[PDB]
């Protein structure tokens, strides 16, 4: 039952990784299934190896130095579910290996160094879900090989040197759901690019090269999940994602935001992480009107020097605030947020705090003042805030702090009062 | 530290093994740990910097993709798309032999 190396285990799997061998083992258990042949020194994959063994469910051949398998190696054995070669020296995309698994779900070619995907490539594979190619050495999105993928739920092109991608080019994948393009030198955007995935829920844009908008999503009718940043965007339009009205997250941090569509976030009413970080240019508080359900919102970097009187009138969701590093010079009412818990306002030009201002706040806990300007603060009401536990007064005009309603606060910065300096 | 030999670049006794050999991923939680492909209900995910393998949002998944991607759902549940449920939400009926969703 159990060849010798490996470690004969459970019922079905067998284990023969770390450490460690060249080749196959010498037991062939001919009901085994799930087999780990991962971590060795495996050159190369002989024709048949893989032969002896049937039933066959789940393959590891993840952490070999593997340059070259024989295209019948694999045998063509109809029941492998899913077969992991992440971490291999494969110059190129095995599609005659691949060919003949009807059975195949899943595909790990992730970590290889990967250039050329032959067209014919995933041929047969139409039973595959979930798919892996990154930090290959690709240049270009595989069109045609990924074509033959109707089943395809789960893609990853990410962490390769793709610069472009090409209208109609995900056009056959009607299943997609999340597709991760992330870490790449992507600079343009087809208009059609994103045609034919109507249900995706989840696109990674994140980290790549982009100047314009990817106005691309405007065919994601599904679409929830949504990033994309450290890119070179400088514009959010208007009706930027009229189209999308299910995205439940945004992330457009690290952009060099300049102008922001008055009509861009109007009436998502779905939004509930939305984060936006370093956008230097921004004058003006977008206007969220419509959008009335946050848990959490994130505006840092901006020169917005002050807050709608209305926007803790609809926002009774909202959990988290981070409003750090603008140029906010006064405040207004948080009741009505009474959901919050977080909230960060440290690096503004804040100089008040009033007796209403935070008057009502259950689940305040940690609150964020410090470099600011602030000098007095008015009437005194912390008292209301009984979950209230870390609080940065610190580096302010502050020659007196007021106590009350402090019970229970574990952490309380002081520093930097009053500064003075001037 | 000297002669930290084992499948890790730089490793220090002090907090478990740091920085490991490309490409592989970090552990969490006796302290850190350097492997390929994290175990159930860890997701693999990479980086260029950091090989940082996380876990999953998603309700008693074995095997994630993503965040809110689930590969293979947890003995008792269905999996429908990548999220995993009880009951097969209809919506799509289920399929048999195996726990999966159909639509």
């Amino acid at each position: 039952p159990c060849p010798a190396p490996c470690a004969c285990d459970l019922d079905g799997g067998a284990d023969c990784s770390g450490k460690g061998l060249v080749t196959v083992p010498d037991g062939l258990s001919v009901f085994t299934h799930s087999l780990d042949l991962s971590m060795n020194n495996i050159t190369k994959l002989p024709e048949g190896a893989f032969k002896g063994f049937p039933y066959l469910e789940e393959l590891r051949l993840a952490g070999n130095d593997l340059s070259i398998i024989h295209p019948m190696a694999l045998s063509g054995l109809k029941e492998l579910k899913v077969l992991t070669l992440q971490n291999n020296q494969l110059k190129t995309v095995p599609s005659e290996s691949l060919k003949g698994l009807v059975s195949l779900q899943s595909l790990r070619l992730d970590a290889n160094h990967i250039v050329t995907v032959p067209e014919d490539s995933f041929e047969g594979l139409v039973q595959l879900r979930h798919l892996w190619l990154d930090d290959n050495s690709l240049t270009e999105v595989p069109i045609r090989p990924l074509s033959n993928l109707p089943s395809l739920q789960a893609l990853t092109l990410a962490l390769n040197k793709i610069s472009h991608i090409p209208d109609y080019a995900f056009s056959n994948l009607s299943s997609l759901v999340v597709l991760h393009l992330h870490n790449n030198k992507i600079r343009t955007l087809g208009p059609h690019s994103f045609h034919g995935l109507d249900n995706l829920e989840a696109l990674d844009l994140n980290y790549n090269n982009l100047i314009d908008f990817p106005d691309s999503i405007r065919s994601l009718p599904n679409l929830k999940e949504l990033g994309f940043h450290s890119n070179s965007i400088t514009i959010i339009p208007d009706g930027a994602f009229v189209k999308n009205p299910l995205l439940r997250t945004i992330h457009l941090y690290d952009n060099p935001l300049s102008f922001v569509g008055n009509s861009a976030f109007q009436n998502l009413s779905d939004l509930h992480f939305l984060i936006i970080r370093g956008a230097s240019n921004v004058q003006w508080f977008p206007n969220l009107t419509g959008t009335n359900n946050l848990e959490s919102l994130t505006l840092t970097g901006t020169k917005i020097r002050s807050i709608p009187i209305k926007f803790c009138q609809e926002q009774k969701m909202l959990r988290t605030l981070d409003l750090s590093y603008n140029e906010i010079s006064a405040l207004v009412g948080f009741e009505g947020c009474s959901s919050l818990e977080e909230v960060y306002l440290q690096n503004n030009q804040i100089q008040e705090v009033q007796n209403e201002t935070f008057q009502g706040l259950a689940a305040l806990r940690m609150l964020d003042l410090s470099r600011n300007r602030i000098h007095t603060i008015h009437k005194e009401a912390f008292v209301t805030l009984k979950a209230l536990t870390n609080l940065d007064l610190s580096f302010n005009d502050l020659t007196a702090f007021p106590t009350a309603g402090l019970h229970g606060l574990n952490q309380l910065k002081l520093t930097g009062n009053p500064n003075f300096k001037e | 530290s000297q002669a930290c030999a084992k499948g890790c670049e730089l490793c220090s006794e002090v907090n478990g093994c740091l920085k490991c050999s490309p490409k592989l991923f970090i552990l969490l939680e006796q302290v850190g740990v350097c492997l390929p492909s994290c175990p159930p209900g860890y997701f693999d995910a990479r980086n260029p910097d950091m090989n940082k393998c996380i876990k999953c949002k998603i309700e008693h998944c074995e095997a994630c993709f993503s965040h809110n991607f689930c590969t293979k759902c947890k003995e008792g549940l269905y999996l429908h798309k990548g999220r995993c449920y009880p009951a097969c939400p209809e919506g799509s009926s289920a399929a048999n032999g195996t726990m999966e969703c159909s639509s």
